[PDB]
């Protein structure tokens, strides 16, 4: 009945967490690596856009 | 008359300027919308006809405070009158569909063909072009030495065309109130549109083509009836964007 | 013919 | 354009033709949403989706009932909403009034009108002539209410019924009149279970809804 | 006892919030202070797809980044050739109350769903030249909100019955049922590796599910209204949500908490759709106030606006190569921006 | 999917005939239809084309003016009207369905033909005219064109067909690289503009006959001479 809530809260509470500073850097490092590939950030030349 | 002629020609420059800036925005705003319902198509067409008419009122007004050549007046005429008659027929087409929306509301929103307004508007642009060609053929260069009775017949139809548009506007407006009666903004808008058309749209066009064959007076006809009609017509074109779109 | 009472604006062609 | 991109463009134009032709049929059908709590006799008016078609005076009508906090956004361009109320079960008129208030003041239904049917006015008549159950227990403001002198349209019915019948209606109209700004209207009616005029009533009210939409297209209202 | 276990729920609630505060050493706004802003993003409408005679609820891009599917209340799925604007297919629907659509990664199938509670699979490329219903997936007791293919045979569906399901399309039966949301599930997003997916419901919570095991790994709670839109970061270690509180939020899967909040005092309307760019530096969000806003995902700064629609922007997607973004609206138009 | 055709017989020169093809098993109204004939011993030649909705009709210059193509969409039938028949009008007449959208494969289905016995342009050449290939050996069939079939949209509009003895031709490659549905993966196509190849790795029986390369860049549609494989 309500033992599923405490069984779910227990499994969710037992997980290893990296720090927020480490998590932010991974997002930052992914963006820099792929910053030269997406057109919407730095526009592609007028002869490369198919639209 | 030298006192009044300058007073009314300057005042027409001001009205023509505010009218043109009010019609450029209407053409711009209505030329960008994707839906553009039946009412907007007549307003878009009437803004076009009022742009040409006010431009002709503005060119002649400026070259009148100066003394420029008269070659413009012969070439700006069958554009100003072509646009003037296109506008009066688009006011009558708005009133008629405004009445049909009330008499048969389900037919208007469910069974009225989706391109009626566009097709009616290209008919009314064409009916004005035909009327201007007819006036040029019978009163102009071609039928010049034939007689003057062929010009007078053409002026007769223009008066007949002007009255018929008045009956369409007033008849369409009248049936609307009779149906509604059998509610303040409705009565305010119907009488404002009928009065601005009657007292600022029709005077010019009726005084020009009637008094073109009835010798009235050098002073009364021109300096008190003609220039006032010219001002009133520019006023009517400069208010249609306000009466019909900005409210 | 063209009436002699016409002014400058009444001869539009 | 290549040989078979002209053919692709030509096939696209044939798709546009069928889309335009199918939307013309959709323009001639009026769409309604049917709403109301259980025990309201909702499925006996015209005597996840249960569509229903009917026509009156050669006009197609097309009615939906869902069997609401989120999906109600889909029915944002409907011609009307038909809200049905059991006007004889006084224990739950408050729920009917809060259910109607949520619909009326909903953000996506600001321009949708409501046709209000009060079913079981034959059962409201028995609950008021018998006198066993009184409005005043559930609604204190009943004892101070009086049938308007101008409003005397009750044909051949007891005076006691007409006061309770008109008091229940006001409890819904005053919600509608409070915050509607005139952009949409509530049309109230009374029906029992076997009133066969319910198609005409929706029609007459939908014709008034289209008239007001047409008046606002021309800046008259 | 029912009361005894009730305290056990709140005891662990503060134990989870204790671990989250222990791992919140710094903030994403602190680290990304010394990075160059993107500037002003000026995108222009390159295409306007016309033909829908009613409001558009959903669009999805194909994996070739040229074909897209669109759903409308007129009752039809249209497949567009975005490059040439040509219509490839127009698929009539049994029910007009569509709320979602999907495009199979292979390109062989499109899916559809709405108030009929049925996810309908359509066969795009068969003989006989037409498009046919491959399968109808019944089993949800509430309306279908979103759907995404994992393969040609597995689809994941969310619903207003507070549950998500995994279906085997060949058999037509729910392989796994995901439970745990207390409100109408409104959106889901699939991870790039397709071993996880996130959900967003009307209980203002986001839940990270395991597609294989069948359970709920994590629950994220920072919003204060209905979560309407959800999307993974391209990295697969974070996701973004959009709610009715005029707020976007970025949650880190590994830190188990929210990293950034995308709010502005000028926006007061809800968020209908959300998507990322290819790098993950752009967060695009469609709003109820008729326009789309581009956000720098790392600095919480508006970088532009996509204001070209005459009604509510309902759906929004970015191509797999990042070349373009498509928006759909209640004004019945689709626009490709680049 | 069937396309059965009727008509045929001997017609004297200057006569007239009507050739009819009936479809069964597919959405006939959404397919464009082609007439392609082959002379009793010669190669494949394209006659006429009618679009879906009958909005676009093309003819070859040989039969232009005296041949009319028509369709009856409700009754699922395609027609061809013969007027002023000539001794060069004797051939097996084939009916071919084509559908043109993004990603489609035109010329998918040919129909068993009928025989009539009446008693500039992109010339593209298959220099090899006969090749004996041992089974299980890779073989390359090549043809070239007068001009480039590579278009500005990146599509190269070359098609490969196979005609087994006593059979209607079937499609192998559409747009120079893409395998047709129901074709073994051992078939591959490659080449640039004006130079093309078809590779049959691990050749087997029931993989012999005459191989044709058609251009679809512009009308009229042109076929190759035919490079045949014999055991
Ligand atoms: C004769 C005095 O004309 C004016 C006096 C003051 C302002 C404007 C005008 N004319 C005009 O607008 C005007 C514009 C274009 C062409 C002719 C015009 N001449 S017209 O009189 O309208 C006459 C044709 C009816």
């Amino acid at each position: 009945q309500a033992r599923k809530l405490v069984e779910q809260l227990k499994m969710e509470a037992n997980i290893d967490r990296i720090k927020v500073s480490k998590a932010a850097a991974d997002l930052m490092a992914y963006c820099e690596a792929h910053a030269k590939e997406d057109p919407l950030l730095t526009p592609v030349p007028a002869s490369e856009n198919p639209f | 008359c030298y006192k009044q002629t300058l007073s009314l020609t300057v005042l027409t420059c001001i009205v023509s300027l505010v009218g043109l800036t009010g019609n450029a925005v209407v053409l711009w705003l209505l030329g960008c919308r994707m839906r553009r319902n039946a009412f907007s198509i007549y307003i878009l067409n009437l803004a076009a006809a009022d742009f040409l008419f006010l431009s002709g009122r503005l060119i002649y007004s400026l070259l009148s405070f100066i003394s420029i050549p008269h070659t413009i007046s012969k070439i700006l005429y069958p554009v100003m009158m072509f646009s003037y008659f296109a506008g009066l027929s688009f006011l009558s087409a708005v009133s008629t569909e405004r009445c049909l929306s009330v008499l048969w509301p389900i037919w208007y929103r469910c069974h009225r063909p989706t391109h009626l307004s566009a097709v009616v508007c290209v008919l009314l642009w064409a009916l004005s072009l035909l009327r201007s060609i007819l006036e040029w053929m019978l009163c102009g260069f071609l039928f010049s030495g034939a007689d003057s009775a062929w010009c007078q017949t053409s002026d007769f139809i223009t008066v007949a065309w002007l009255i018929f548009l008045c009956v369409v506007l007033c008849g369409s407006s009248l049936v609307l109130l009779i149906r509604i009666l059998c509610l303040t903004r409705l009565y305010v808008t119907i009488l404002l549109t009928v009065l601005v058309f009657l007292l600022c749209g029709l005077p010019f066009g009726i005084q020009f083509f009637l008094f073109l064959w009835i010798h009235v007076d050098r002073e009364v006809l021109f300096c008190h009836v003609h220039l006032v009609s010219i001002f009133l017509s520019a006023l009517n074109s400069s208010a249609n964007p306000i009466i019909y779109f900005f409210v | 013919g063209r009436p002699e009472w016409w002014m400058d604006y009444q001869k539009r062609y | 354009v290549s040989a078979e991109d002209k053919a692709a463009a030509e096939r696209s134009k044939m798709i546009d033709k069928n889309l335009r032709e199918d939307g013309e049929k959709a323009r001639r059908t009026l769409r309604l949403l049917l709403l109301g709590a259980d025990n309201s006799g909702k499925s006996t008016i015209v005597k996840g989706i249960f569509e229903t078609k009917f026509q009156v005076d050669k006009v197609n009508f097309h009615m939906f009932d869902v069997g609401r906090r989120k999906w109600i956004q889909c029915f944002n361009d409907v011609t009307a909403i038909i809200f049905v109320v059991d006007s004889s079960d006084y224990n739950r008129l408050q729920e009917a009034l809060n259910d109607f208030k949520s619909i009326w003041n909903n953000r996506w239904l600001r321009t949708i009108s409501v046709i209000l049917f009060l079913n079981k006015q034959d059962l409201l008549a028995e609950k008021v002539l018998a006198g066993k159950s009184k409005i005043e227990d559930y609604f204190p403001e009943f004892a101070r209410y009086t049938t308007p002198e101008d409003a005397t349209p009750e044909p051949g019915e007891d005076p006691r019924v007409t006061r309770a019948k008109y008091f229940i209606r006001k409890e819904f109209v005053d919600i509608s009149t409070a915050s509607g700004d005139g952009r949409h209207i509530c049309y109230p009616h009374f029906t029992c279970a076997v009133d066969t005029e319910n198609a005409r009533r929706i029609f007459n009210d939908c014709k008034d809804i289209i008239l007001q939409m047409n008046l606002r297209e021309y800046n008259l209202v | 006892e029912l009361d005894q276990l009730r305290q056990e729920a709140e005891q662990l609630k503060n134990q989870i919030r204790d671990a989250r505060k222990a791992c919140a050493d710094a903030t994403l706004s602190q680290i990304t202070n010394n990075i160059d802003p993107v500037g002003r993003i000026q995108m222009r409408t390159r295409r306007t797809l016309r033909g829908h005679l009613a409001k558009i609820y959903a669009m999805h891009w194909g994996t070739d980044s040229r074909l897209l599917v669109s759903a409308s209340q007129d009752g039809k799925l249209i497949i567009w050739d975005s490059y040439t604007t040509n219509k490839v297919h127009a698929i009539p629907l049994r029910s007009s109350w569509v709320m979602t659509c999907a495009y199979a990664p292979s390109g062989n199938y499109v899916a559809c769903g709405g108030l009929d509670n049925i996810c309908s699979i359509y066969n795009l490329k068969t003989r006989e030249g037409n498009v046919r219903v491959s399968r109808e997936l019944a089993g949800h007791t509430g309306y279908l909100s979103c759907c995404r293919f994992l393969d040609d045979n597995q689809i994941v569906t969310s619903s207003g019955d507070t549950t998500c399901a995994l279906w085997d399309i060949e058999t037509g039966q729910q392989t796994t049922t995901f439970t745990g949301h207390t409100g109408d599930v409104m959106s889901l997003s699939l991870a790039p590796d397709t071993r996880l997916f996130v959900s967003g419901a009307c209980d203002a919570s986001a839940k990270l599910w395991d597609v294989r095991e069948g359970m709920c790994r994590q629950t994220f709670t920072g919003h204060e209204s209905d979560i309407n839109a959800i999307c993974f970061f391209p990295n697969g270690n974070a996701f973004a949500t959009g709610s009715d509180d005029a707020t976007c939020r970025l949650f880190d899967l590994r830190a188990d908490q929210e990293l950034m909040t995308y709010s502005h005092d000028n926006i007061i309307c809800g968020i209908t759709s959300v998507s990322f760019s290819k790098s993950g530096r752009l967060l695009l969000a469609g709003y109820d106030d008729f326009n789309c806003n581009v956000w720098d995902a790392l600095k919480a700064d508006r970088a532009g606006v996509l204001a070209g629609h005459d009604n509510r922007v309902s759906c929004l997607g970015v191509t797999d190569d990042g070349m373009a973004v498509a928006t759909g609206s209640w004004d019945s138009f689709l626009k490709i921006w680049n | 999917v069937q396309l059965v055709e009727s008509g045929g017989g001997l017609v004297q020169p200057g006569g007239s005939r009507k050739l009819s093809c009936s479809a069964s098993g597919f959405a006939f109204s959404s397919f464009g239809m082609h007439w392609v004939r082959q002379a009793p011993e010669k190669g494949l030649e394209w006659v006429a084309y009618i679009s879906s909705g009958s909005g676009t009709i093309y003819y070859a210059d040989t039969v232009k003016g005296r041949f009319t193509i028509s369709r009856d969409d409700p009754k699922n039938t395609l027609f061809l009207q013969m007027t002023s028949l000539r001794s060069e009008d004797t051939a097996m007449y084939y009916c071919v369905r084509s559908i043109y959208y993004y990603g489609s494969s035109p010329f998918d289905f040919w129909g068993q033909g009928t025989t009539l016995t009446v008693s500039s342009d992109i010339v593209m050449t298959q220099a090899t005219s006969s090749v004996p290939v041992t089974p299980g050996e890779s073989v390359s069939i090549s043809c070239r064109s007068s001009k480039s079939l590579l278009h500005s949209n990146g599509n190269t509009y070359l098609y490969w067909f196979l005609q087994r003895p006593g059979q209607s031709p079937q499609l192998l490659i559409y747009r120079m690289s893409n395998l047709a549905s129901g074709v073994p993966d051992r078939f591959s196509g490659s080449g640039s503009g004006t130079a093309f190849t078809l590779t049959i790795s691990r050749l087997e029986a029931e993989d012999v006959g005459v191989y044709y390369c058609m251009q679809h860049l512009e009308y009229p549609l042109t076929f190759g001479a035919g490079t045949k494989l014999e055991l």
